Protein backbone atom coordinates (compact mmCIF):
# COMPACT_ATOMS: atom_id res chain seq x y z
CA UNK A 1 0.00 0.00 0.00
CA UNK A 2 0.89 3.60 -0.18
CA UNK A 3 -0.32 6.75 1.32
CA UNK A 4 -2.09 8.84 -0.66
CA UNK A 5 -0.06 12.54 -2.54
CA UNK A 6 -0.13 14.94 -0.70
CA UNK A 7 -2.92 16.75 -2.37
CA UNK A 8 -2.15 20.37 -1.41
CA UNK A 9 -4.78 23.06 -1.79
CA UNK A 10 -6.85 21.27 0.33
CA UNK A 11 -8.98 24.39 2.16
CA UNK A 12 -12.19 23.96 2.87
CA UNK A 13 -15.24 26.43 5.24
CA UNK A 14 -15.00 26.17 8.97
CA UNK A 15 -19.07 25.05 8.17
CA UNK A 16 -19.90 23.28 5.29
CA UNK A 17 -20.47 19.54 4.00
CA UNK A 18 -17.64 16.91 4.49
CA UNK A 19 -17.30 15.69 1.57
CA UNK A 20 -17.14 12.16 0.42
CA UNK A 21 -13.23 11.97 0.29
CA UNK A 22 -11.25 9.80 -1.36
CA UNK A 23 -9.48 6.66 -1.11
CA UNK A 24 -7.47 4.49 -2.49
CA UNK A 25 -6.49 0.65 -2.41
CA UNK A 26 -3.68 -1.74 -2.12
CA UNK A 27 -1.56 -3.21 -4.82
CA UNK A 28 -1.22 -7.07 -5.09
CA UNK A 29 2.39 -8.30 -6.11
CA UNK A 30 2.95 -12.30 -6.92
CA UNK A 31 6.01 -14.49 -7.18
CA UNK A 32 6.62 -18.07 -8.27
CA UNK A 33 8.68 -20.96 -7.47
CA UNK A 34 11.28 -22.56 -9.32
CA UNK A 35 12.78 -26.20 -9.36
CA UNK A 36 16.54 -27.05 -8.97
CA UNK A 37 17.28 -30.51 -9.92
CA UNK A 38 20.64 -32.88 -9.61
CA UNK A 39 21.81 -35.99 -10.65
CA UNK A 40 24.12 -38.87 -10.00
CA UNK A 41 24.71 -41.86 -11.99
CA UNK A 42 27.63 -44.26 -10.51
CA UNK A 43 28.02 -47.61 -11.44
CA UNK A 44 28.78 -50.49 -9.06
CA UNK A 45 31.93 -51.36 -11.72
CA UNK A 46 32.85 -48.11 -10.41
CA UNK A 47 32.32 -47.96 -6.45
CA UNK A 48 33.49 -51.78 -6.47
CA UNK A 49 37.38 -50.88 -5.72
CA UNK A 50 38.94 -47.66 -3.35
CA UNK B 1 -53.37 3.35 20.97
CA UNK B 2 -55.28 0.59 21.93
CA UNK B 3 -53.89 -2.52 21.16
CA UNK B 4 -50.30 -1.48 20.76
CA UNK B 5 -48.16 1.01 22.51
CA UNK B 6 -45.72 2.94 20.26
CA UNK B 7 -46.17 3.08 16.45
CA UNK B 8 -42.39 2.66 16.05
CA UNK B 9 -41.95 -0.68 17.83
CA UNK B 10 -44.91 -2.08 16.81
CA UNK B 11 -43.89 -1.33 13.54
CA UNK B 12 -40.45 -2.04 13.89
CA UNK B 13 -41.59 -5.72 14.72
CA UNK B 14 -43.72 -5.83 11.48
CA UNK B 15 -40.71 -5.34 9.61
CA UNK B 16 -39.12 -8.29 11.12
CA UNK B 17 -41.71 -10.43 9.46
CA UNK B 18 -41.44 -8.86 6.59
CA UNK B 19 -37.88 -9.36 5.70
CA UNK B 20 -38.49 -13.12 6.45
CA UNK B 21 -41.23 -13.35 3.87
CA UNK B 22 -39.26 -11.31 1.17
CA UNK B 23 -35.88 -14.15 2.42
CA UNK B 24 -37.86 -16.99 1.66
CA UNK B 25 -39.80 -15.88 -1.78
CA UNK B 26 -36.23 -14.92 -2.45
CA UNK B 27 -34.35 -17.70 -1.75
CA UNK B 28 -36.96 -20.04 -3.54
CA UNK B 29 -37.42 -17.24 -6.72
CA UNK B 30 -35.42 -18.21 -10.06
CA UNK B 31 -32.96 -15.16 -10.24
CA UNK B 32 -29.81 -15.77 -11.94
CA UNK B 33 -27.55 -13.82 -9.43
CA UNK B 34 -27.57 -10.81 -11.00
CA UNK B 35 -24.38 -9.34 -10.27
CA UNK B 36 -21.63 -6.77 -11.95
CA UNK B 37 -18.84 -10.10 -11.86
CA UNK B 38 -20.28 -13.23 -14.35
CA UNK B 39 -17.75 -15.87 -13.28
CA UNK B 40 -15.11 -12.75 -12.31
CA UNK B 41 -15.27 -13.61 -8.84
CA UNK B 42 -11.71 -15.00 -8.54
CA UNK B 43 -11.37 -14.14 -12.64
CA UNK B 44 -11.56 -10.60 -11.97
CA UNK B 45 -9.48 -7.57 -12.99
CA UNK B 46 -5.58 -8.02 -12.23
CA UNK B 47 -3.99 -6.80 -9.53
CA UNK B 48 -5.19 -3.29 -10.32
CA UNK B 49 -8.97 -3.12 -9.75
CA UNK B 50 -9.49 -1.77 -13.11
CA UNK C 1 7.89 48.55 13.95
CA UNK C 2 11.61 48.71 12.91
CA UNK C 3 14.07 51.50 13.20
CA UNK C 4 14.35 54.11 10.92
CA UNK C 5 16.98 54.74 7.80
CA UNK C 6 20.08 55.86 8.81
CA UNK C 7 20.67 59.72 8.08
CA UNK C 8 24.57 59.75 7.06
CA UNK C 9 23.88 63.59 6.76
CA UNK C 10 22.49 64.26 10.24
CA UNK C 11 24.38 67.96 10.40
CA UNK C 12 22.56 70.60 11.77
CA UNK C 13 22.83 74.63 12.91
CA UNK C 14 23.46 75.30 16.44
CA UNK C 15 20.90 78.07 16.86
CA UNK C 16 18.30 76.13 14.50
CA UNK C 17 14.74 74.99 15.02
CA UNK C 18 13.07 71.68 15.08
CA UNK C 19 11.87 70.57 11.56
CA UNK C 20 8.39 69.62 10.75
CA UNK C 21 6.77 66.32 12.70
CA UNK C 22 7.54 62.66 12.14
CA UNK C 23 4.40 60.93 11.85
CA UNK C 24 5.10 57.29 11.36
CA UNK C 25 2.12 54.86 10.77
CA UNK C 26 1.56 51.35 13.18
CA UNK C 27 2.15 49.07 10.34
CA UNK C 28 0.46 45.32 11.61
CA UNK C 29 1.83 42.26 10.07
CA UNK C 30 -1.26 39.68 10.27
CA UNK C 31 -2.29 35.66 8.71
CA UNK C 32 -5.31 33.94 8.41
CA UNK C 33 -5.76 29.92 9.56
CA UNK C 34 -6.30 27.11 7.02
CA UNK C 35 -9.23 24.49 7.88
CA UNK C 36 -7.56 21.21 6.56
CA UNK C 37 -10.22 18.11 6.38
CA UNK C 38 -10.00 14.90 5.56
CA UNK C 39 -12.72 12.48 5.30
CA UNK C 40 -13.22 8.56 4.81
CA UNK C 41 -16.47 6.73 4.08
CA UNK C 42 -16.50 2.82 3.98
CA UNK C 43 -19.52 0.72 3.90
CA UNK C 44 -20.18 -1.60 6.71
CA UNK C 45 -20.47 -4.38 5.13
CA UNK C 46 -16.62 -3.74 4.21
CA UNK C 47 -16.35 -3.73 7.47
CA UNK C 48 -17.65 -7.24 8.06
CA UNK C 49 -15.21 -9.22 5.79
CA UNK C 50 -11.95 -10.42 6.60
Amino acid sequence: DALASVDGNNAHVEGSRAEDGEMKPTVIKSNVTQILRKVVRVSDTANTTA
Amino acid sequence: NYGRGRELMYQLEKKGKEIKRDLEKILLSGQARTDVLADQYLTNSAADPA
